[PDB]
């Protein structure tokens, strides 16, 4: 019958304790054979117990090896089951197939945000403005525009502001130069 | 010097079932050392030869008694270590399957950001159509 | 077969063995230099690089090479993101970061895995696409010796 | 001291004392709350490990300390009951990484070298065990969280820097090309129907899978093949690249017609000199450079989106660069619209890595003799044949390799953007420097001299 790895491993420790008791019962008999002040009767009595324990130790060290093999075949049987067989138990597919789809739509538009800050990045037409004749040189990297043009462009990216109302505010600034 | 189809899948199996296990193989050295020792005392051979473990000592036979008790605790603790390591992997496999099960209260948190991040593209693509029309005239 | 499936680490050196794994690591460092916000987002990329390096079992000795070969093409404009990203990494020497501004600390240094990759990459100059990119790679290496990323006599002893 | 009968090797007994002290202290977590009973159990093990290294001169041998120290450190990685409790312990391992390399040596190694061999005593049974932990996280390919992969990266990076760089189990000796590379989600795949193929985008997406499943998965199967197996790719790959590389013709012309028609309206407005300069990045336009109100609009958005992707409720998510293969609605929407330009720069990087191997495999002769000993050493009665020149086959591989990259890819990017074209030409050049190094056996990394 089909056993699990956990049950076959705990059964190994049960057969391990039976092998320990016969091992300790033999080892003290060899000790009383090696006493220096040993008595004549104990060396005759202890040897009669010896062959009954010897063939009992072999029958316990054989079942220990046999349960080391049965746990090894149960260990490998549970590793082939891992993977997509454990997750074939859920009964909510529509909740996960929209959760992964709303995450795969999130990172697709995070890249589109980064691709609109440095790589497309439309700028103004830098028209030079010169007032002081004491500088005699100009660099086109620190040209800051007018404050009436900046504050309109500052509040446009700012929130809670319509798309069609400030288009007239652009046309307010655009036709103001066209009169002058 | 060719091979066969049977001869390849007989070495494809010996590799797949090969284990090295230092606490277990050291315990069976003690079980083996006593069965060959109590085998000879039944027959009658006991001499001053170094082919076996030892002949007769008080200290060194009890040193084998200490070795029989030390490697037993090393093997007993290692089976307990494999027991708890298997129990923990089954728990995290179940609580991940529990976190995958519901997935309903965490869905409204994503759709807030994705409706906020789709709002922020609406301003910049309108800002880059506002600055693009003032430059086209002049 | 005993030392191929039981002792060999399952990691992928060449760029053809895992072409999906190295196709995402390269396209991430292209994104990280075209982004205007790269100092609040050092660990927003460094937690992503460690998530592709473990999903696909990429090697650490080759991922250091691919990082030092896409960085050296953007080293004019972004050269203070390349050090700020590489100071928080797990490849930066944390305890042996010893500097190249003393006369006894030109031997005792750190990160002898990146001392193997640059000494291998500066000792090859026998191609016609390798020659048009040796000046920009030598500038990127010379910033790394200043900040203490590698030793001096580890690179000096092992170039041709 | 009260006992006197430690007549054995006492260093064998002290290991068992140190082993039982770690086991019960890691399991006893009922005395107080679970989060703060963890660091009371973790700390008693860490002083136990440092007890072994400091008391290494006083034991019986200098060499014996290495096998005790790998035994106790390997025990702790089983009792750690989570990936989350593994990552918060692991700074103990990355800091004392010079302690592992000085195996059977009381005085430490200098820096850079290590006394560790993959088939010798401390790594004979631990490298076989630590690969079993890594095989468990790899086989579990649908229930892996982001803390699972971070457990997988920090464990294989522990072993890659433990062993020398010229070590036989360390540089992927028999070059195994990965087949489990599947940038795909299970829950979006809808039955893979091949019956109602009325719209052209399905077999567009299906043969995109087939040019993925038969070129990029296996280039060694593509080169050593028949003259008809290379014929169904080329009649499908050329409709694919001439629909992708006509989008980047329209994406880069958006950038070019943006600035040139501004500069021509700058040459019309201001007439000083011949304003004809090189096309470079429009960095930050005029006004986003010094705007602390515009900056905090963006700098607070990258703090909300980082706190979502870090908490212990969103640990089941794909990567940011993940190109979905099964979902034919999301795959067509990632490659077509001209604002990402990263999901179609992944295809060109994917294509130029295998096509570089198709050139080097058919042409050269020490490369084909290397892949002799890679396939015939592991599968001696193999299936495909390579045995000789195949002069009717060489004329078809090199004429599709040199057409698909040198004649359409590399001559398109040298005009449009000459910074990305410099990355492809350097990456392909660096691959052949290492492929030739693998055939030799990475023995130029052996002559590295330490002063």
């Amino acid at each position: 019958e089909g056993r699990t790895y956990f049950e076959s491993l705990c059964e190994e420790e049960q057969s391990l304790q039976e092998s320990q008791t016969h091992l300790l019962n033999i080892l003290d008999i060899l000790s009383v054979l090696a006493d220096p002040r040993s008595s004549d009767d104990l060396l005759t009595e202890s040897l009669k117990k010896l062959p009954d324990l010897h063939r009992e130790l072999i029958n316990s060290s054989i079942r220990l090896r046999y349960d080391k093999y049965q746990t090894r075949e149960a260990q490998l049987l549970e590793d082939t089951k891992t993977g997509r067989d454990v997750a074939a138990g859920v009964q909510n597919p529509k909740s996960i197939s929209e959760y992964y789809s709303t995450f795969e739509h999130l990172n697709r538009d995070t890249l589109r945000y980064i691709n609109l800050l440095k790589r497309l990045s439309v700028d103004l037409a830098k028209q030079v403005e010169v007032s002081d004749p004491s500088v005699t040189v100009y660099e086109m990297d620190k040209w800051v525009p007018s404050e009436k043009l900046q504050g309109i462009l500052e509040q446009y990216c700012a929130p809670d502001t319509d798309i069609r109302g400030v288009d007239a505010q652009i046309k307010n600034y655009l036709d103001q130069i066209k009169m002058a | 010097m060719p091979l066969s189809q049977k001869q390849i899948d007989q070495v494809r199996t010996k590799v797949h079932y090969s284990e090295v296990d230092t606490p277990f193989n050291k315990y069976l050295d003690i079980l083996g050392k006593v069965t060959k020792l109590t085998g000879s005392i039944i027959n009658g051979t006991l001499s001053n030869d170094d082919s076996k473990i030892e002949k007769l000592t008080e200290q060194n036979i009890s040193q084998l008694k200490e070795s029989a008790h030390l490697r037993f605790l090393d093997l007993q603790s290692s089976i307990d270590t494999k027991k708890v390591a298997d129990e923990n992997w089954e728990t995290c496999q179940q609580e991940t399957l529990a976190k995958l099960e519901n997935l309903k209260d965490k869905l409204p948190d994503i759709k807030s950001i994705h409706s906020k991040l789709l709002l922020r593209i609406g301003k910049l693509q309108g800002l880059y159509d506002s600055v693009q029309v003032i430059n086209r005239e002049v | 077969l005993l030392k191929k499936s039981k002792y060999e680490l399952k990691k992928y050196n060449l760029l053809v063995e895992n072409s999906v794994g190295y196709g995402q690591l390269v396209a991430l460092l292209i994104l990280a230099y075209y982004d205007p916000d790269n100092f609040s987002k050092v660990s927003a990329y460094l937690k992503e690089i460690y998530h592709i390096m473990g999903k696909y079992s990429l090697d650490s000795i080759r991922t250091l090479d691919v990082i030092l070969n896409v960085s050296s093409q953007f080293i004019t404009e972004g050269y203070k993101f390349f050090i700020a990203l590489l100071r928080k990494s797990d490849s930066w020497p944390s305890s042996h970061v010893a500097n190249n501004s003393n006369y006894s600390s030109l031997n005792e240094g750190g990160n002898m895995i990146a001392a193997n990759i640059i000494s291998f990459n500066l000792s090859q100059y026998n191609e016609e696409v390798d020659k048009e990119n040796y000046e920009r790679y030598m500038d990127m290496c010379c910033i790394l010796l200043k900040n203490g990323f590698v030793n001096f006599y580890s690179i000096w002893d092992n170039v041709k | 001291e009260k006992n006197i009968s430690a007549i054995h090797d006492r260093d064998s007994l002290i290991d068992i004392i140190l082993k039982r002290f770690i086991i019960d202290s890691m399991t006893n977590a009922i005395e107080d709350e679970e989060e703060n009973n963890l660091e009371k159990g973790l700390l008693n093990s860490c002083i136990g490990l440092d007890f072994v290294y400091n008391s290494r001169f006083n034991r019986s041998n200098p060499a014996s300390w290495g096998n005790t120290f790998f035994e106790l450190f390997s025990t702790i990685i089983d009792l750690l009951n989570s990936p989350s409790t593994f990552l918060k312990f692991w700074p103990y391992a990355e800091s004392r990484i010079e302690w592992f390399k000085m195996n059977t040596s009381v005085e430490p190694v200098s820096l850079g070298e290590s006394n560790l061999i993959s088939y010798k005593q401390p790594l004979y049974e631990k490298l076989r065990h630590w690969n079993d932990i890594l095989a468990k996280l790899e086989n579990n390919d649908i229930l892996n969280t982001v803390k699972h992969y971070n457990m997988k990266y920090k464990l294989e990076n522990f072993l890659s820097e433990l062993l020398p760089i010229n070590e036989e189990s360390n540089f992927n000796r028999s070059a195994s090309i990965s087949a489990l590379q599947e940038s795909d989600n299970e829950w979006n795949r809808s039955a893979r129907e091949r019956e109602s193929n009325r719209s052209s985008d399905v077999i567009f997406a299906a043969d995109y899978n087939f040019v993925f499943y038969h070129l990029i998965i296996c280039p060694i199967e593509f080169a050593f093949s028949d003259l008809e197996y290379k014929n169904d790719v080329d009649r499908s790959l050329s409709p694919l690249l001439d629909a992708i590389l006509e989008i980047e013709e329209n994406f880069y012309s958006k950038i070019k017609m943006n600035n040139r028609t501004r500069y021509s309206l700058e040459e019309a407005l201001n007439t000083e000199y011949y304003a004809n300069y090189d096309v470079m990045t429009p960095k930050l336009p005029v006004y986003m450079k010094h705007s602390n109100a515009m900056k905090m609009d963006r700098n607070e958005f990258w703090a909300n989106l980082q706190n979502i992707k870090e908490s212990d409720d969103y640990t089941l998510r794909p990567t940011i660069m993940d190109i979905s293969l099964s979902n034919t609605t999301c795959l067509y929407k990632q490659l077509t619209q001209e604002d990402d330009d990263y999901y179609r720069k992944q295809f060109i990087l994917q294509l130029c890595f295998t096509t570089n191997l198709i050139r080097n495999l058919i042409s050269s002769d020490e490369t084909r003799n290397f892949y002799k000993s890679c396939y015939l050493r592991e599968n001696p009665l193999s299936d495909i044949d390579f045995e000789n020149l195949d002069e009717v086959n060489k004329k078809r591989g090199l004429n599709l390799c040199s057409y698909i990259c040198d004649n359409r890819v590399l001559k398109f990017y040298k005009i449009k953007d000459p910074d990305f074209y410099r990355v492809i030409r350097k990456l392909m050049s660096s691959d052949e420097k290492f492929t030739t190094a693998k055939i030799d056996g990475f023995k130029e990394f052996q002559n590295f001299r330490i002063s």
